[PDB]
């Protein structure tokens, strides 16, 4: 039903499963490895991405869930400027 | 640690990514805790300055592959009045490791082999097993 | 003899572009040797009325950034004769853009290009971000995709 | 018709989506699903504001103009202790470095 996802400052984020799984690179993290996956005991570790880039990438995974596939008008996804580079490299490593 | 190319030690790296490596061809235990660190292993190793170890990542898997194959190859060569059945075994086995291979290799898969004969890491696995049965196909005689 | 250009099918179609999107939408019609022509652009609320023909080709692009852009849901619009009269709708709407691709038009859209290297990003980005969106390249790829 | 939200306390946030119609009793209801904690242990606020079991969330003041997938709003959450009351505290998230030059 839900993932965890964690910060590299300590920051919880918890979203639906099948919204992360948006990220090629997390549906690889849980695809792993690939046995016991249902121990009840699902998270995942960025060591490398900050809270104020982790909270903008699950809000991607929402609007991604929402308008793809949605006949309503789409709206553009806001980035701030200085979010920019962060959000590119964690974009990239997420693979979404 | 950050996103952004760090200045990174191989083989302090390629050390503890071949142990999980060889787990996971094999289809032993990974804990998801450490695969998840292999994958962020596997990012650092393709960012890196001087020069990026992708290739280099690259090329040791390449050699750990032929090493398995051929081991393989011996393993099965041990008759046990049982080819195909320990070739069977092995196939099944070796596949679902190329998988998950293909899977925790993902980065170098879709942002380094756009570079380019260099194939996937899953299709190359696949590779190496086509000279284990290249060899058997010759010696049907 | 190209593969996506228009045919000239002297067959009107009545069509009416509706700009569902915050782009100012630039229009692009395949003539019959495949060479993309511009039309006036559109704003953000706005409709406007076309003559075509049938199996004439249309693509449609961010004016200021040449960003793809959908049609009815894809890549190329194509008039059909029209039913009852009832005048063929292209539905220009944004698309859901992948992150990366998203940031990496937010990043072109600040940094002048001659400066992308000067950025603190993976190397590797510096291609992609070079690799600005371009009709010619779709083109390309569509008449790939076209024939296989 | 839905409302986008980013449930948080103490460094810990839960983004879930829900309907303008839908009471705040619900959305306990939700987060008992998630963290394992009844809604008789719940204090949801909006802007230090104490949210009612029975109001709807259109009520509350929350709108799909607002709340939205991309941008959603942010609902306060505190725990009721040992006899007591906690007092709420939402851990602010990190901050992007100084706008480099080739930016400006």
């Amino acid at each position: 039903m839900y993932v965890k996802l964690i910060s590299s400052d300590g920051h919880e984020f918890i979203v639906k499963r099948e919204h992360a799984l948006t990220s090629g690179t997390i549906k690889a993290m849980l695809s792993g490895p690939g046995q016991f996956a249902e121990n009840e005991t699902n998270e995942v570790n960025f060591r490398e991405i900050p809270s104020h880039v982790l909270s903008k990438v699950c809000m991607y995974f929402t609007y991604k869930v929402r308008y793809t596939n949605s006949s309503t008008e789409i709206p553009e996804f806001p980035i701030a400027p200085e979010i920019a580079l962060e959000l590119l490299m964690a974009a990239n490593f997420l693979d979404c | 640690m950050s996103l952004k190319p760090r200045v990174v030690d191989f083989d302090e790296t390629w050390n503890k990514l071949l142990t999980t490596i060889k787990a996971v061809v094999m289809l032993e235990y990974v804990e998801r805790a450490t695969w998840n660190d292999r994958f962020s292993d596997i990012y650092a190793l393709c960012v890196a300055y001087p020069e990026p170890l992708g290739e280099r990542l690259y090329t040791e898997t390449k050699i750990f592959l032929e090493n398995h194959v051929r081991h393989l190859h011996k393993r099965v060569l041990e008759s046990e009045e049982q080819v195909l059945v320990m070739y069977h075994r092995y196939w099944e086995e070796y596949s679902k490791g190329a998988d998950y291979m293909d899977c925790l290799y993902r980065y170098l898969n879709t942002q380094f082999i756009k570079k380019n004969p260099l194939m996937e890491i899953g299709e190359l696995a696949l590779d190496m097993w086509r000279k284990l049965m290249v060899e058997p196909l010759q010696a049907i005689l | 003899r190209p593969v996506l250009r228009s045919v000239n099918s002297r067959e009107p179609s009545q069509v009416i572009f509706c700009n569902r999107s915050p782009r100012v939408v630039l229009p692009v019609w395949l003539n019959f040797d495949g060479e993309p022509q511009p039309y006036p652009t559109l704003p953000p609320g706005t409709g406007r009325r076309i003559h075509s023909y049938r199996g004439h080709l249309w693509l449609f692009r961010d004016a200021g950034t040449h960003d793809g852009l959908l049609v009815n849901q894809t890549e190329l619009f194509v008039p059909s004769l029209n039913v009852d009269g009832q005048p063929i709708f292209a539905n220009i709407t944004l698309p859901v853009y992948t992150l990366k691709e998203r940031c990496l038009q937010v990043v072109r859209s600040l940094v002048k290009p001659e400066n992308y290297r000067r950025l603190d990003i993976v190397r590797s980005l510096y291609e992609d971000l070079e690799d600005h969106p371009n009709v010619q390249k779709d083109l390309e790829r569509l008449t790939q995709e076209r024939i296989a | 018709m839905d409302v986008f939200l980013m449930i948080r306390r103490h460094k810990t946030t839960i983004f879930t989506d829900a309907k303008e119609s839908s009471t705040v009793f619900e959305l306990k209801r939700i987060v008992e699903g998630i963290l394992k904690r009844p809604p008789d242990e719940q204090r949801l606020y909006k802007d230090d504001q104490l949210l009612d079991d029975g109001k709807t969330l259109g009520e509350c003041g929350f709108t799909s103009q607002t709340a939205r997938p991309q941008a959603p709003a942010t609902v306060g959450l505190a725990f009721r202790a040992d006899d007591t009351f906690e007092a709420l505290c939402i851990e602010p998230f990190s901050s992007p470095p100084e706008l480099p030059d080739v930016m400006k």
